[PDB]
């Protein structure tokens, strides 16, 4: 409703990734980076709410100056203004330091009625920047939203799914939401919207000097409780096993396999 | 004519030539070998033989020639016009055991394949070696010699062409068992009559292809697609001459109307990314660098927006391409899921007559009260048109199918187009070929089959027979 | 066999069908119609008819079929194999009065031409409309239907192909006078046997082409050439698979050795810009902007310098292009000016066997003491090879020409190449086609001519006839 | 010998030129400008003398900063160093002011044993910058050289042609020569020399401040005695005239035409 913030991230253009056995750094094939597909559902969820409520949409990103391309890409889909959080002191961050500098950049940009984060990224896959960001903002949050039933000017009626149930909640503004995969089909970036002159809104860049808490102990690698120790390819093995001898000689072998994989069948 | 029925003495003499693990008689022949994807005609062969070599094919064709037994060659059984159906029930040669890729010549950029190499495994093999087989028929489980015998073309024909443009050489076996090499690894050919170009498109009525040499291209690295909405199909088909004359040739030019897209949305369960318009042009550009593709698509996107397009949508990522091309790739399955049964039409028209023919099928569907969904390739004139029976009774369906097919093949005759541009003639479209071409045109085709096959054994009553 | 001589009653019946100012009999034929550029065989026709319409051709073919008179069609008389020479001396149809360009379809990018439109005036006409006819045979005064009947190809075949890839439709007249339309303005074709692809390359032995629909491309604006010296012809021919696999496809790839260049320097009077090397590769890139042409040649020039080229010379200026391409364009006339007479060989080989065949002609020239200069197109395998008589007497020249031609056509047979790639078979190369292809391969060709022409009237003893 | 100066010019890439009837300025189709083909014979004449005498070759050009491309183009053919004469006060010059600023740039670059100008340009066609330049330098000059018979280290033996004779002269150093069309075949610009650094040379630009006569009354439009008044397409007419009536009725008409065109035959 009215003011809507969308947190988008630039990810590697493909996840087909392997590590050199003694570099310790990933063997990314190229650098054709893109906006992640899970945040396209978060952008599209904001576009359906703007067509119903008529407010504005702000996009927010944290990364290098190369991440300005996904802010221009969200502009071609219909975002109104953007904001980069580019600084050297913000790099090397885990979820706790990323969700802190995203919440600090939110308070600098003013109040928003709704913050829409995606389900997860495609490089980190932690799916937890969203719930951590709403803790620093102090707002309520609902994760895994598959359907918006009502879009009242004071709050939303949401459908949050579990593995086997559908919770229906009525959350008021201000709040964070985390939509998941295939809530809507995301619209494509228009070339007509990119032919205006460049981009109507200008990407407002923020550093550590612009934050209301300008102390570098809570950002970047200094404010990260976790760190990677080593990254390695996952050990997978294909074993072809045959089973003959009919009766329940095969049925004990099939139940022995289905219980070893915890299907209990 | 007086074809000899296969008796038990012919089973024994065949099993001396072929090992008995690859000969199937009677109930060993499955129901899948009695038809192809046309589904109207059904006929069992008396012997099913899975061949493995050229000299095994020549031994069978020598036996059937001296004993007057008809022979029908079969690939994957995928063709849509009844071309591989053994109407007289003789020998059926089945080539899916000859799936070996014999040689990849990286100097001449050729590949030598056996008949029965599938299209999904040839195109996978050459793209691992950074090469490219440009013809892309919609079904990838088709054999290569099935694509050669039907002259199978697809989406990339606006830039690259069809299977005929990429057949360098063929090793064929005639009806008397003679083995003939037709082309080679050469590029230029002006030596005699192009007998190779008669085999391409002959649908197994002249000879049995037992080896093929295919021309390859260097594989383009990158690919980017465009989605251009229009107000109607007349504005969408009209931009295609202006796109090609701007020297930025797309790899694929597809038109799709809104009513065909609504079928694919219900089938896939996903909405199309933008269906606020009635007609769409779906382009594809390829290249080696990002800046080369960017100069190609911005040329056409500036051209489309200046000629009455509502928008131009950039389809650049893998997830965006799979959101748009899985809708286009499921047009055929969504039409089949929405009807009881259907029958199809693949008329090619001149490119400036695409919009008049698509608007004609809308007036025909409204008048006959049948559903006629349609799509096709806007860059070459081939239109894939489907008449659905929906809930019609059996006597009313055969009356409405005959009237809708006769009026669409007569209108494509008036538009100076042909009967088929992809799928071929086979058994189903023989009457419309006799209406388009004269009797003198089909007497030249029948006299050519009398040269290659004088005893009329290789696939009788197909294409130019009993038209 | 059974050929009726043209008598005075046949002159009167022909002059009722044709106006008498376009019928020539006896002493008003002219010596130019008794031969073509082969020069070995000379044979006058009894009647020369300059036709002007399709219906005039069909009335002549109806008369000659009824009265058993042989018919030879003639374009400009340019072909090099004796294909348009009337050996039995019947009717000669002459098409250079049908030089009208009938229609330019800018929507379908096609042009409809009459047989007798010259290649120099068709390519001038379409390039005024920013269109492009890609096949470029070396002689521009050739009839377009002569290029179709011989499948004439040229310099641009490495990127664009030959005349066969650009024939969309044909209106032909059979030997009994029946008018047949073969293709159309369509792009895709899978309806029946490709009878159009039999006429391409048939050299007037099947029918008389009376209309042609040709596919056009959008015209490229920029053009840049590269001149790359090499140490020998083995290094020059070996760079061609690396150039094409780098995805910067040249428009033309020409090899020229130093011995052939020394002929063109003596003929033109100007030196070549750099002849400090023994072999050369002359490339050509085209495009629409200067920057994408610059990305194309710098890809190949950075490539060619990495595999043993001495240098790469940029040919970017209209004066520099005329200094290099008038030397290549005068290779044929420089060889003619240096000898008493010569004979031409135009074998096509696989592209990896170009250097071994060029080195074979150098060992053959030293062994037989004849001068054998050669050049050709390194991008497709066609080699233009000439055996020069110089100062041999008539008995010693006929024995040395027959030995040098037999060993070169047998070596191209061993290399799995063909007899001709450009010029055709005609009358001169008939026995080499019987050595390359078997008797069963030529019985298929002779049975096809029996289908189109059962009375054997359209051009007797040519291509397959009496090989 | 040793030091050799070559004056080269950038011209329009094609001479197919028509004027707008009331602009007064040339209707030039585009600007794919080139080095003129008559100066390629002047560059090639210097290359044959450098292969015989072993000195150096300097290229000299007068024009805008766009004329630096033909100085780099002469480097790819084998020139050793170049010099541009780019200044705003040099433009609008005729032959008298062009040959003065080319002779002033020659004295700034030191002494040369031989200056090689081309026969003419393709835009001006005046063919007289060369003889005017050697007047300001005070050196002897020979125009229209078709052949160099001797290339001694003190002077040259030249073959200067007329319409019907061949003058053979022995001119000593320093001197200017003007070669004409087809004295040699000019070599092509090498791509291997283009990849050296970009080229080794680094064009040395000169302005009016660098000249030994730094007074702008003798340069540019101020030092030009001539000026264009108007430029217009040439009026040409094709008249098809037929002549019948045999005998000397045609022979008087053929002699009447050959004498009107001053062939006197
Ligand atoms: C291999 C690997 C493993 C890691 N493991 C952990 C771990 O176990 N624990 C941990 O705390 N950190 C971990 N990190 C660090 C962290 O996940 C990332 O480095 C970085 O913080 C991106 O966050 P994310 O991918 O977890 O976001 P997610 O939580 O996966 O994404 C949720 C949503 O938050 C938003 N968002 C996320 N990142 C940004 C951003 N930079 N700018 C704007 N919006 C954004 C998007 O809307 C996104 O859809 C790991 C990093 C790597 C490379
Ligand atoms: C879903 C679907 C999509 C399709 N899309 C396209 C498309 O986009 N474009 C298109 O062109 N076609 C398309 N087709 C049909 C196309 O013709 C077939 O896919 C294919 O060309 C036939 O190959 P096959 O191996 O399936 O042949 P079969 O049907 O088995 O054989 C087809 C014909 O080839 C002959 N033949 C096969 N092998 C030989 C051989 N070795 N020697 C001689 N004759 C032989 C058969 O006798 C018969 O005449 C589609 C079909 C389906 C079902
Ligand atoms: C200097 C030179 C260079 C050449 N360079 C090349 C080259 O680079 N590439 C190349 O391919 N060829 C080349 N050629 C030969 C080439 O075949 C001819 O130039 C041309 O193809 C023949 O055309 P025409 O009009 O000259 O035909 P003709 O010789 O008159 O006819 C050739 C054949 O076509 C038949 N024919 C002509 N018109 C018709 C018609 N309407 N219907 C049916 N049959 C018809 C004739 O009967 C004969 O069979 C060259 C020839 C010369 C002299
Ligand atoms: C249409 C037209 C008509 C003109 N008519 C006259 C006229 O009648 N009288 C007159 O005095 N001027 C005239 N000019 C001016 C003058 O010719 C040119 O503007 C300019 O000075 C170039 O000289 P050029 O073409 O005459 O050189 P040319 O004398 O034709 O060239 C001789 C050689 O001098 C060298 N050279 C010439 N110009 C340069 C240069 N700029 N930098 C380096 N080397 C150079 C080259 O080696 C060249 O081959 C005319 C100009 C134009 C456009
Ligand atoms: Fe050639």
């Amino acid at each position: 409703m009215s003011k809507i913030l969308v947190c988008i991230k630039q990810v590697p253009g493909t996840s087909n990734v392997e590590v050199d056995p003694e570099t310790g750094v990933l063997i990314r094939d190229g650098v054709e980076s893109k906006l992640n597909p899970y945040d396209l559902f978060g952008l599209e969820t904001a576009f359906r709410l703007k067509e119903q409520l008529g407010g504005t949409i702000t996009t927010l990103s944290m990364g290098p100056m190369q991440s300005k391309e996904v802010l221009m890409e969200s502009f071609y889909m219909g975002a109104d203004e953007g904001c980069l959080l580019s600084d050297r002191k913000f790099g090397g961050a885990d979820v706790v330091a990323t969700s802190y500098t995203l919440a600090q950049g939110t308070k600098r940009l003013g109040d928003f009625d709704l913050i829409i984060c995606g389900k997860q990224t495609t490089d980190g896959d932690t799916a937890q920047v969203g719930p951590e960001m709403a803790e620093f903002l102090g707002i309520p949050h609902v994760t895994n939203v598959i359907k918006i039933l009502a879009a009242d000017e004071k709050g939303l009626t949401l459908q949050m799914n579990m593995e086997e149930s559908l919770e229906i909640q009525r959350v008021p503004y201000p709040c964070l939401i985390t939509v998941d995969k295939d809530i809507y089909t995301p619209r494509l970036p228009s070339y007509k919207r990119k032919l205006d002159i460049s981009k109507n809104p200008e990407i407002k860049i923020l550093t550590l000097k612009d934050m209301y808490d300008t102390n570098e102990k809570k950002y970047g690698l200094s404010g990260s409780p976790t760190q990677v120790e080593r990254i390695f390819p996952p050990e997978s093995n294909v074993e072809k096993t045959s089973f003959e001898g009919d009766g329940k000689v095969l049925a004990k072998a099939l139940l022995g396999i289905l219980t070893e994989k915890k299907y209990l069948g | 004519m007086n074809y000899k029925k296969v008796e038990a003495s012919d089973i024994a003499a065949i099993k001396e030539l072929i090992p008995a693990e690859r000969v199937f008689v009677g109930t060993e022949i499955g129901e899948d070998f009695s038809h192809d994807e046309l589904g109207s005609i059904h006929s069992y062969p008396e012997v099913l033989i899975k061949v493995t070599s050229t000299e095994e094919v020549s031994k069978i064709m020598k036996y059937a020639y001296e004993h007057n037994i008809p022979v029908v060659v079969r690939g994957s059984g995928t063709g849509l016009v009844g071309a591989c159906v053994p109407l007289f029930g003789g020998i059926m040669l089945e080539t899916t055991l000859m799936n070996n890729i014999l040689e990849l010549d990286t100097e001449n950029l050729t590949v030598t394949v056996e008949p029965g190499v599938l299209l999904m495994e040839l195109s996978k093999f050459v793209e691992e070696n950074d090469l490219f087989y440009p013809p892309d028929p919609g079904e990838k489980s088709a054999t290569i010699a099935g694509n050669i015998s039907t002259n199978a073309g697809g989406m990339r024909a606006v830039k690259y062409g069809v299977t005929r443009d990429y057949v360098r050489g063929l090793t064929v076996v005639l009806a008397n068992g003679e083995i003939i090499e037709l082309g080679g690894k050469i590029v230029k050919n002006s030596s005699g009559y192009s007998l190779k170009d008669l085999v391409i498109g002959s649908e197994g009525t002249l000879c049995v292809i037992t080896k093929a040499i295919l021309k390859l291209l260097p594989l383009p690295k990158m690919t980017l697609s465009l989605l251009i909405p229009f107000e109607n199909i007349s504005d969408a088909a009209g931009i295609v001459p202006k796109i090609i004359k701007s020297k930025a040739i797309p790899t694929a030019i597809e038109f799709m109307e809104r009513q065909t897209i609504l079928f694919a949305e219900d089938f896939l369960g996903k909405k199309f990314p933008d269906s606020s318009s009635n007609a769409y042009i779906l382009l594809t550009f390829d290249g080696n660098t990002k800046e080369q593709v960017e100069a190609e698509y911005e040329t056409v996107a500036n051209l489309c927006l200046a000629e009455g397009a509502k928008d131009v949508y950039i389809v650049d990522t893998v997830e965006r391409k799979d959101s748009v091309w899985s809708a286009r790739g499921a047009f055929l399955e969504a039409i089949k899921a929405s009807t009881t049964e259907m029958d199809e039409c693949d008329v090619v028209v001149p490119r400036n007559r695409i919009a008049e023919f698509i608007e004609f099928t809308h007036d025909l569907a409204k008048e006959m009260d049948v559903r006629i969904p349609s799509f096709g390739h806007a860059g070459d004139g081939n239109l894939h048109i489907y008449v659905c029976r929906d809930e019609l009774c059996q006597a009313d369906w055969e009356a409405k199918l005959a009237e809708a097919m006769d009026r669409m093949y007569a209108k494509a005759l008036t538009f100076e187009g042909l009967v088929s541009g992809e799928h071929g003639i086979g058994y189903a479209k023989r009457k419309y070929l006799l209406n388009d071409f004269g009797t003198e045109h089909l007497a030249l085709m029948a006299g050519i089959k009398q040269t290659f096959d004088p005893k009329n054994l290789l696939n009788p009553k197909k294409v130019c027979q009993m038209a």
